[PDB]
This record gives C-alpha cells, structure tokens and sequence, in this order.
C-alpha cells in the first residue's frame, strides 16, 4: 500500500463503481483537479511544480 | 450667419485596451523555500487553487479584450504599392517594405 489520492464515484445505491489514480499520468491528475470523468477540450490550469 | 469657407482637422484619441496578465506561485511567496511552511499551509486548504482560477480568468479576458476589438475582418488584405492617391499621401500610416 502507498499513500496516494483517489477519487470515487458512488452510484444511486451507494456502490463504488469507478475510481481513478491521481498519480499515474497528467491526464488522471487533470481528472482529479477538475473533479469529473469526462473532460472537454481545452487547456486547464492545475497545481504548481 | 452662415459659414462659407471651412477647415479639416485630424484629432488623436488614446484608449487603453489591455493589462499585463500575471500569475503567482504560492510557496515561492507565502512559504519561501521552507518545507515547514508547506507542512503548515495544507491546514488552510486549496486557496492556491481558487486564486489561480481567478487570475487566469482575468488572463482569459485580457486576450478576449484585444480579440474582440481587432478580429473583425475576414480577408487579410494587401497593402497597395502606391501610397499617394490624388493628394492623399499614406506614407506615414501604411508600413514600408
Ligand atoms: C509623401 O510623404 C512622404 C513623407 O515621408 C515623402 O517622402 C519623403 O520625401 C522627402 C523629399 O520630398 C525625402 O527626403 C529626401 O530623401 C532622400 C532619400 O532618403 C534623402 O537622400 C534626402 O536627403 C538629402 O537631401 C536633403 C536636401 O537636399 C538633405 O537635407 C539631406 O541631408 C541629404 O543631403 C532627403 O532627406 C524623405 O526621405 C521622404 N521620406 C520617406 C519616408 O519616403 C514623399 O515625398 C511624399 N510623396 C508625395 C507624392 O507626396
Ligand atoms: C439500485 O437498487 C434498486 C433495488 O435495490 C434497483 O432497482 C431494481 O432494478 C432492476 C433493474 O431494472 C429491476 O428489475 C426489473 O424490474 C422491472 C419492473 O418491476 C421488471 O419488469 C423487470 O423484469 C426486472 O425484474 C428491479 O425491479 C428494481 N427493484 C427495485 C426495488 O426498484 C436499481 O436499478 C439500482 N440502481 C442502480 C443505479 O444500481
């Protein structure tokens, strides 16, 4: 186990249906920042470096 | 009274359209090279998130201002080779190859 950050989608019936890493690629971290699974085109600012 | 002769005036006009868009890293400023600040900042939360959204939102408008003024033509026209047109010497307003 490793200290990470995930993001979980619950359904109507309180079931974990989908997850995402915040560490594997910049694309998933974009999903972590905007807090959405589907992302339209464009640039989006995220955290610093 | 009715005027007979006339004159022709050219009057200048100055208007601002934009402003230098900025950006601020938090930890370079509010922390400033110390990890323990960054070990303390996370109690306050993602205020770095909201201000980056705000300042970039200003930055989107600054390009939006310039674009909404200028980008109105749809053909990129060519400057003619002549610059003097029947007493109309455009030698100061047109560019020069
Ligand atoms: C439309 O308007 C433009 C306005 O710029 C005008 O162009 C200018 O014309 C004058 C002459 O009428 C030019 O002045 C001369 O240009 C030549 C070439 O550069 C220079 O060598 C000359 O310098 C010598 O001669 C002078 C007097 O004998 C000396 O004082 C000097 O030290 C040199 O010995 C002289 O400067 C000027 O350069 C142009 N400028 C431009 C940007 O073209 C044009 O004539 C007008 N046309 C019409 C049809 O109205
Ligand atoms: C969340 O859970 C509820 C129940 O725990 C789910 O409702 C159930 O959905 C199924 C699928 O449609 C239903 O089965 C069908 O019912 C219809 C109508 O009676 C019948 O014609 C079909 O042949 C089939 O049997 C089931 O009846 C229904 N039960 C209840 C109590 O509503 C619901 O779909 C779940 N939703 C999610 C997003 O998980």
């Amino acid at each position: 186990l490793k200290p990470t950050t995930f993001m979980l989608k619950y359904d109507e019936n309180g079931t974990i249906t989908d997850a995402v890493d915040c560490s594997q690629n910049p694309l998933a971290e974009l999903k972590c920042s905007v807090k959405s699974f589907e992302i339209d085109k464009g640039i989006y600012q995220t955290s610093n470096f | 009274a009715i005027p007979t002769n006339f004159s022709i005036s050219i009057t200048t006009e100055v208007m601002p359209v934009s402003m230098a868009k900025t950006s601020v890293d938090c930890n370079m400023y509010i922390c400033g090279d110390s990890t323990e600040c960054a070990n303390l900042l996370l109690q306050y939360g993602s205020f770095c998130t909201q201000l980056n959204r705000a300042l970039s939102g200003i930055a989107a408008e600054q390009d939006r201002n310039t674009r909404e003024v200028f980008a109105q033509v749809k053909q990129m026209y060519k400057t003619p080779t002549l610059k003097y047109f029947g007493g109309f010497n455009f030698s100061q307003i047109l560019p020069d190859p």
